[PDB]
């Protein structure tokens, strides 16, 4: 935590660098909270960005409407 | 006989900065004697990393439950059309290089050895797309989101179901929309101007950040007290005094610099717990009075209130409610009832009002004289029994159909 | 635990520093070690103190969320269960309580076309508590949690101005009982 690790799979965040786990571009649901933005889960243990939700865009109108 | 849109702000902390402490550091640092001495006081060093990691955890929890209230991402169309309604101030600049509005970016313009500082969880990039998400949810959906599947529906008529809920017809809106709009963009318009020139709007933030500041600070400074010994520094003392008396000494700087750890940890506990109540008191408000209408008279705006809009803020959020407050009161006559045919007539829902020679009713927030009749009014019992009733007769409805 | 810690002393046990060491330094000895136990007892009860602030807390959330929408039914949105609430069923706990909530979830909604008013015979008509619903062909009110269409009648409806003020109204007759029950 707050420590570089260039003058002490690697992944360099912005609280600091992190071994052992490789950074998956894809996100899903996250399991153990790290912090700035990042945290780990396991699967091998992988690494993943924030996963607020689906995507799930409403198609407004001035005319239309929904009644359940 | 008229209304005002009027825009307020209320500013609620949410979380402060996570801190870290290490004993072995801030206390001595570098010394094996020190590390081999603090081992025989227990586990104090654990109980104040347990103590942090609490802390941490509950800040991240809080900071957590109270953004964090759906689960499904809304987008704003592209068309930045509501029926005469200007939003572009509380929606996200897509010039932007951190996709936030204008009215986030000045908040964020207006706020400003051991020890280390944790990053947050929920930092400012997806606590902004939560905001804006529910900012989306709440103009396309009204409180449709908030309660199961989000259904689209038009501004207009989500304005028209809050002044059915807070009590006011649907008439007065189509034949005042144009001006509606223009009063609420007039409002935010002025509630931007000061909140641009007044700097003591984010006081409470300013004074939480000082305050962590300061503890911060003191906490740091306390390392250079005597504590009752010859010098401040350890390294002299070891090297110059007798150890037999330098292990006395040494062992009451540890323990006057454990006490002042002790007190600054207590001290951050209550602040805490001052947090997650105003946390709480925030989550409480988004529940009641940002996913849908609440009927509480002063909880979360002055006067009526219609809707609040959730903006991000540095260690807090913003909250922008919107209100709806009467003016230009007018003097009227007004009776109980009316005594027509033996028979008192009472209103369902308007109240009797005069104004020196002819009876009308009207809405109880607004002034719209109409004829009264017995759709509107019903019967029971005779006028004797009553106080205060006068003479009037009632219009039939239904009686000229057959007249002719 | 914090029986077992010295604070700096040679033994963890009293009676042994007084069996065992000079009662003129024994004495300061004695004094370190039950004023070091007596600062443990403080931080302690500070702590315990802290935990019953939120335990406090807690438990006045839980009075008021079961003198909200256990007793009686609740209009809050989101206090205590998601989605519109209905009731409660309060359960008992080891050092807590469990509340089976019950709400009402909306599903299946379906698209359909909707007009601010109707304007039939120079006279905008307004729903009392519905909408005005569209299928395609027809025109139709209905309830804003439910669908239900019914005909436009102007028992459900009332009259305020004309429809030449109001922005986007849509052409439709208004359905009255009137006129059939006085033809025959
Ligand atoms: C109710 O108040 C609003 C403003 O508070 C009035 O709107 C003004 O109307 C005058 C002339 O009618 C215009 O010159 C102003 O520019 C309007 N102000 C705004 C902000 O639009 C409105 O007329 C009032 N209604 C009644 C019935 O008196
Ligand atoms: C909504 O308000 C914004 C500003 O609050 C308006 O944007 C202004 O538009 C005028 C005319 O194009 C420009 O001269 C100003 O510089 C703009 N202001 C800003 C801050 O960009 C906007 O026109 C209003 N209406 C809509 C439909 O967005
Ligand atoms: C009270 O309001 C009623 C309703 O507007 C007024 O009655 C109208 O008055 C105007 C002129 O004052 C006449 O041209 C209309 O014919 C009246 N309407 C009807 C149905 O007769 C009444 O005058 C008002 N009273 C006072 C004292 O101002
Ligand atoms: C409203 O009208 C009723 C009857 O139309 C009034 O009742 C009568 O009042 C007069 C004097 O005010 C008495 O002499 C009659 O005996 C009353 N008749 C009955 C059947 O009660 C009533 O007083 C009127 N209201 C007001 C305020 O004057
Ligand atoms: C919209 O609803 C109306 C009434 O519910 C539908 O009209 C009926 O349609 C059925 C289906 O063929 C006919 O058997 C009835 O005779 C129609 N009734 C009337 C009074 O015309 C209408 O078809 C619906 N439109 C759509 C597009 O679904
Ligand atoms: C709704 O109906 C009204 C009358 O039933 C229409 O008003 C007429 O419109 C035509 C052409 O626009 C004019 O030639 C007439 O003079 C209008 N009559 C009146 C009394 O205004 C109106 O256009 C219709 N609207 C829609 C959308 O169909
Ligand atoms: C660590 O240092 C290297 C260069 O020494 C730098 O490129 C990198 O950005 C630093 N990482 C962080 C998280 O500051
Ligand atoms: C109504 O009348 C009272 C006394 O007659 C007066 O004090 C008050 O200002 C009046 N209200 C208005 C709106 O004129
Ligand atoms: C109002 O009060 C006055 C004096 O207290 C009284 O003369 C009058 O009858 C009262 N009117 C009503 C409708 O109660
Ligand atoms: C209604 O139509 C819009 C686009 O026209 C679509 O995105 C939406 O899924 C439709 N709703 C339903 C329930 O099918
Ligand atoms: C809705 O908006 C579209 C495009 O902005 C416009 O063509 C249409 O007339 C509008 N309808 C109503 C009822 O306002």
């Amino acid at each position: 935590q707050g420590v570089n690790c260039t003058e002490v799979n690697v992944f360099q965040t912005r609280a600091g660098c992190l071994i052992g786990a490789e950074y998956v571009n894809n996100s899903y649901e996250c399991d153990i909270p790290i912090g700035a933005g990042i945290c780990a889960s396991y699967q091998s243990i992988i690494a993943y960005t924030m996963s607020l939700g689906a995507e799930n865009s409403v198609a407004y109108s001035n005319n239309s409407i929904a009644i359940p | 006989t008229n209304f005002t849109i009027s825009v307020t702000t209320e500013i609620l902390p949410v979380s402060m900065t996570k801190t870290s402490v290490d004993c072995t550091m801030y206390i001595c640092g570098d010394s094996t004697e020190c590390s081999n001495l603090l081992l025989q006081y227990g586990s104090f060093c654990t109980q104040l990393k347990r103590a942090l990691t609490g802390i941490a955890v509950e800040q991240d929890k809080n900071t957590q439950e109270v953004f964090a209230q759906v689960k499904q991402i809304y987008k704003t169309p592209p068309i930045k059309y509501f029926g005469g309604f200007n939003f572009s101030q509380i929606l996200p600049d897509p010039s932007k290089p951190s996709k936030r509005s204008p009215i986030e970016d000045l908040l964020f313009n207006k706020v400003t050895k051991g020890l280390t500082v944790l990053p947050p969880l929920l930092t400012d990039e997806m606590i902004a797309q939560y905001t804006s998400a529910l900012l989306a949810g709440t103009i396309t959906s009204g409180w449709t989101f908030g309660a199961g599947p989000a259904l689209q529906i038009p501004f207009p008529m989500q304005m028209a179901y809050r002044f059915n809920g807070i009590g006011v017809t649907q008439n007065v809106l189509y034949e005042n929309q144009k001006l509606i709009a223009n009063q609420f963009n007039s409002a935010i318009g002025k509630i931007q101007d000061s909140l641009s020139s007044t700097p003591s709007a984010l006081g409470k933030l300013q004074d939480v950040v000082n305050h962590n500041a300061q503890a911060l600070n003191t906490l740091v400074k306390q390392l250079s007290s005597k504590f009752g010994a010859i010098s401040s520094v350890l390294n002299d003392i070891f090297s110059r005094l007798d150890p037999p008396e330098a292990e006395v000494q040494i062992d009451r700087l540890i323990t006057g610099r454990l006490q002042s750890l002790q007190t600054y940890v207590t001290q951050q506990l209550i602040r805490a717990a001052e947090i997650r109540a105003s946390a709480n008191l925030a989550a409480t408000k988004m529940s009641e009075c940002v996913l849908g209408q609440s009927k509480r008279v002063d909880f979360c705006g002055k006067g009526y209130h219609l809707m609040s809009f959730p903006q991000s803020a540095p260690h807090g959020v913003v909250f922008l409610h919107v209100t709806y407050v009467p003016a230009q009161e007018k003097n009227f006559t007004t009776a109980p009832a009316i005594c027509h045919d033996g028979k008192a007539h009472f209103p369902r829902e308007g109240v009797f009002v005069s104004n020196g020679t002819h009876w009308f009713v009207t809405q109880r927030n607004f002034y719209e004289p109409q004829i009264i009749t017995t759709d509107n009014t019903f019967v029971s019992g005779n006028c004797d029994v009553v106080i205060g009733i006068v003479n009037n007769t009632v219009y039939d409805p239904l009686q000229p159909e057959l007249d002719s």
